[PDB]
């Protein structure tokens, strides 16, 4: 009866709002990634460019 | 050549827009942990 | 051994699950604190630009 333990004591539920949160947090990573090579790209243009092209077709 | 500071303006601010959008993402993220830390102390 | 042995595990069980998801949250935590300072790294780099 380990799953009705795990429901009763309320772990059950704080077990899948922290799997939801790590979730949602690796998503935000891997937003934050994206924009840190597009803001990296842009900036390098501003300094060069087509490499701007690229991206923007 | 006000033209291209413009145009490189406009990026500039939808990749500014970007930071702000995760920013607000992030903390209604932190609201959650939060209120899961409050949970884990039963 | 009057405790009947699965009351007993599940015990341990839960205990180390708490364990194991309070230190989850921590990470999470610092997680956030790094995203937040690269956030601002990149405000920061934006505002170079004229």
């Amino acid at each position: 009866n380990t799953l009705v333990v795990l429901h009763k004591s309320g772990l059950l539920e704080i077990t899948l709002k922290t799997k939801e949160l790590i979730r949602q947090n690796q998503a935000t990573q891997a937003e934050l990634d994206q924009l840190k090579e597009q803001t990296q790209m842009f900036i390098e243009a501003t300094k060069s460019w087509a490499k701007l092209q690229a991206s923007l077709t | 050549f006000s033209a291209q500071l413009g145009a490189m303006q406009h990026l500039k601010d939808q990749l500014e827009q970007r930071t702000r959008m995760i920013e607000a993402n992030i903390h209604r993220q932190q609201e959650e942990l939060r209120k899961i830390q409050e949970q884990l102390q039963m």
